[PDB]
């Protein structure tokens, strides 16, 4: 992997020699909870109605 | 605005952080010059009544300075008539809580000023406008959520009419993205984010088109692994730069989450990313990727510089940038055209090379990262060869004044889970000097550089890190402050101390100049803090604490203790 | 001891905070004088990393000067040959629960030195001896206990092989006691009371038989009601003098408590004392009370002073005080003769006067306090015309150059009981300006002395008080600082304001000079607090807040913010 | 109470018109736990023997 052969334009990465071409399944995967990745979407969905509550007044 | 625009083109005042628009942090203020500056003494001095990291510098609007102080963001108003009286002062009032959510420090890069108005934020994510007179304050405003890991730590930048503004908290997994502010109202006007759809990321229809190879569209989530990039990074919290001729200004997004690059497999864009986006509308009109699948915590939110000099022979309009994986860029600021890319210190050994044809770099396998496996004098180390450092640039001369560290690592990363709201970085390192300085210590460095070549002409070595960056004024003089503890002033032409005061503590931040009454003054901050500072700050003692920070300036208590306030010079 | 003996009489050095055994505060040192001293400039500077009031002044030994902080304490070493270097440092840990037991501001007033050592106290009450090369701990002791109210805050006194050092706390019930320490081992000599038996108080059999009318024996007792001096107070945090040939040491014992006159009837001896004892024994060989039945809280343990001049054309050995009920007293240190007693401000109203013969102050019932009753218009109020500042004399014209307080008071006691530990205060009170400033705001005068008469030569008005107190220097030059952050310099002969330099904080000690590599320096701390900064430095607004004292300073955050640390300055 | 009448040398307090010459048993009495007025002398006893141990060793 030395970042100079890309599948497409702006796609370069590679494995590395001993790792998996996709995590999920493997022993590296990450296994996210879903309901912890929206937590930053939902806060920025309240506090956006904040903001606009207070421009309102 | 109209006002701001007023201000900057008042000779003596200081109404922008970065020296101006184009971020060349200098002055043709030539008062104090090579050959007087041996005379120059303490003027004055302002203590923030607040400890840690004091970073950036005071703000100079007509006869007024702004000074700010760390966490818990204090601003105090002076009217340079009488410096020993404070004329409106805001103090607010924030959860203690918000400390635990920053990474590096509870610092504060400044303040910001446009419409007769001082922006300034706050660490937990608000944001506000204060009447310049008076302290009232105008509006105020949520930008970031500390809740989720997000705070405010950058200096807000005010073009026209808008408030640009960026959240930190990369290390916590938190999604990057510029939000822009009606400089009146405190409105949202748009939201650029540094991951995910083209949509989000705000992409103009011609993104890249002079460099396709740069890639275009579906990267900010085809170069991730499903949804990965919800807590990707790219959190912008470095400067920015605006031609007010192209409307389009400029910034570097951060490190993608976590450090660990094998829960991550991927391009990871548009992290690590020079952005050319318009002011209006916020649609990027190009985007060069520095650092595809990072793997070292290269965050590329440094300071970005503009100007004007002749390349092949054509006055170019450039953008230079030297970012923290070591490699000083300089790209045509129109169109994104990569021009120069070049190691900083030939002790960079990440990658061979930056190919300026295929525009990535050459990655060198024997100082990668990956899960079960330790790399060893890995250069730069995560805290790069260059930091938040603002820099200074000599119009006459053609040279750029740089702000180096000299520090390198070992790194081994480890699994963790993600959970909003606690750390997220996954990796732990040692570090230490590099191997270039004169008895093998020395981790800082002021180096001049050609823009167009990427070659150095001198070099002057410190003992610790140039973290706050340099200052560069007409009178042929380079100015910037240590961590342990010095202002000094350098002959720009060959790096000669010519002068030197000792502060309560050391600099992180640049310095600043500006006039009253037809008489030069320096300023700048002093208080030790900042990712070098955390071992002294915290009172820390792990060797890999600290981000692995700890280790590295064990010494640094050594030389100061902690301080805040602000130290002006003149003849 | 011998070694202490020869740090003093080695020119340059400042090994004793007053000066010197006699307390003089000043310097022969005269290279920086009247004629220059306009070009004197900021030489270096040093932060604590500590916050707080940063009372007293560094040591100076040879190449090393010793530096400490306030709360928790902290000792830094440095050699005068590089000020960016800490050779060695001692940081207490001590419990955060200290703090709610100190009544004004989490102060120390300086270290100590004798035997090649640098003795250092902590507020928690322990006294250690540390080696002044290295840091390394001789010895350490108990001397006081938080848990009952006692903390420590003042300088520890090293005279022959003795230590002495008293305990604080009187507005929490602390019998006031003066403790002596083997300089070697640490080992607890003698202890004197100020309350209690005669064997408790330590009264020689001659006591005051130059003056039987001052009271003998079984006053300690006598004059109070029951057990009631078990918890009156009488705390000694001030400063000692000492004569070597008579080997007589002085201070003076504390106010009484609490501060609610009517709970302890009785002249409650022997609080408010002025004390000539034998420095081995600890006997007292004389002693004059000068406030009986404390109705004010005068604490007396202000500045001793000790000169030799001629009184009706006869050599004198005396001793001069300024207290805190506004009196300058001036006695012959041999047998406690009282030889003056003069008002040093008009405004002085709770004494018509001080009767000479009687030896008591002949009090005024307009302006007394007492239960069920609201006294106004008090002067001087409870911080006293006169408080810890260490005032100078000058040799040369006889004169003491004192920094003074001009403030007065509303007072109203209230029933309270007494629990250990708990404060034992028992009154409220408002403070503000005295009436003779020029236009009645101003709270502070620095004013010049002739001992032997009493009477004022000239005066300089100051905003704020003089708390710090002032230095003398040879060069016929009279320094002090400020609570509003200056450091200024006037002309002995007149008053008239020579130089200033706005420093980065309020100053609250008094200034110091040595001499290094031939070079005269001026050394004062910054960091404002201590009482008058009680309302800026916790955030307090109620008026009545911080015993009084919050109203009358309101203005001063309005001047300086906290800070902590060291600035030096020189030609 | 100008406090020149003394009743002995060293003792010239006297009390103030409509108050009482001694205050046990008026509204004025503070009635001490005479416990706690005990306590410093109880804790300087035991710092003494703490610091005793000291120089022993
Ligand atoms: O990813 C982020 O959001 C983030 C934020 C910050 C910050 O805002 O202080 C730092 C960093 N990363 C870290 O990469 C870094 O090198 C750093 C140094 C400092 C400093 O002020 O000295 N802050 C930060
Ligand atoms: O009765 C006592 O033990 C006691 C202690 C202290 C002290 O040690 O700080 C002060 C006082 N009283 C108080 O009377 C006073 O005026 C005062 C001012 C200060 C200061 O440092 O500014 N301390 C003290
Ligand atoms: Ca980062
Ligand atoms: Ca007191």
């Amino acid at each position: 992997y030395d970042g100079q052969n890309c599948k497409e334009p702006g796609n370069c990465w590679e494995n590395k020699p001993g790792y998996p071409e996709k995590i999920a399944g493997s022993k590296y995967d990450p296994k996210h909870d879903p309901v912890e990745l929206n937590k930053q979407e939902e806060s920025i969905k309240a506090m956006d109605a904040r903001n606009a509550k207070r421009i309102a007044n | 605005d109209a006002d701001l625009d007023k201000q900057v083109n008042t000779a003596g005042a200081w109404p922008i952080a970065t020296g101006g628009y184009y971020s060349q942090h200098n002055s043709p203020l030539a008062q104090i010059n090579k050959s007087n500056v041996k005379n120059v003494k303490a003027a004055w001095s302002f203590s923030t009544g607040v400890l840690n990291g004091h970073e950036g510098a005071p703000l100079v609007i007509g006869d007024m300075m702004y000074v700010h102080s760390a966490f818990p963001n204090n601003t105090y108003a002076l009217n340079l008539n009488d410096p020993g009286k404070i004329v409106w002062q805001h103090k607010p009032k924030q959860d203690a809580s918000t400390k635990a959510v920053m990474c590096c420090d509870v610092v504060d890069r400044g303040l910001a000023y446009g419409a007769g108005q001082i922006v300034k934020k706050q660490a937990n994510g608000h944001l506000l406008a204060l009447d310049a007179k008076t302290g009232k304050i105008n509006w105020e405003v949520e930008v970031c959520d500390p809740k989720v890991g997000s705070t405010l730590t950058q200096a807000p930048f005010v073009a026209k009419d808008t408030v640009l503004m960026g959240c930190s908290g990369a290390e916590l997994g938190v999604r990057g993205a510029v939000n822009a502010f009606d400089l009146k109202t405190g409105e949202l006007k748009w939201r650029a984010f540094a991951t995910g759809s083209d949509d989000s990321v705000r992409l103009a229809k011609d993104f890249n088109s002079a460099n396709p190879h740069y890639g275009q569209f579906g990267l900010g989530t085809k170069t991730w692994e499903g949804d990965a990039w919800k807590i990707g990074g790219g959190t912008n919290w470095g400067w920015y730069a605006y031609d007010p001729k192209l409307n389009l200004f400029y910034y570097g997004s951060g490190n993608p989450a976590p450090w660990n690059e094998t829960m991550r497999p991927g391009d990871n864009k548009w992290t690590m990313t020079i952005w050319g986006r318009d002011l209006d509308t916020g649609m990027a009109k190009w985007g060069y990727q520095k650092t595809p699948h990072d793997e070292w915590d290269f965050a590329g939110v440094n300071q970005m510089v503009l100007t004007d000099q002749p390349v092949n022979g054509k006055m170019t309009p450039l953008l230079s940038h030297i970012d923290r994986n070591g490699i000083l860029y300089t790209l045509n600021r129109e169109n994104g055209n990569l021009i120069v890319a070049e190691k900083v210190d030939p002790a960079v050994n990440v990658f061979k090379k930056v190919d300026l044809k295929t525009g990535t770099p050459v990655r060198d396998p024997e100082f990668a990262t990956r899960m079960d496996h330790k790399g060893t004098n890995i250069c730069p180390s995560a805290m790069g060869f260059h930091n938040q450092g603002v820099d200074s640039y000599d119009p006459e001369s053609r040279t750029l004044y740089a702000g180096l560290n000299h520090i390198c690592m070992d790194w081994e990363p480890f699994m963790l889970p993600y959970r909003a709201g606690q750390f997220f970085v996954g990796a732990t390192l040692a570090m230490y000097p590099g191997p270039n300085g004169p008895t093998k210590k020395e981790m800082g460095q002021i180096r001049a550089f050609d823009l167009t070549t990427g070659k150095a002409k001198w070099t002057k070595w410190e003992k610790f890190a140039a973290w706050g960056g340099t200052l560069y004024t007409k009178g042929g003089l380079v100015w910037y402050a240590t961590l342990d503890g010095y202002l000094k002033a350098l002959d720009n032409k060959d790096g000669k101390e010519l002068w030197n005061f000792k502060m309560p503590s050391g600099g992180i931040g640049s310095p600043m100049t500006y006039s009253f009454k037809g008489k030069q003054y320096i300023g700048s901050m002093y208080g030790v803090g900042g990712w070098p500072g955390v071992g002294l700050v915290f009172d820390l003692t792990d060797p890999s604490a600290g981000l692995g920070a700890v280790g590295a300036f064990r010494e640094l208590q050594n030389h100061t203790q902690m301080g805040g306030g602000l130290m002006v010079f003149s003849l």
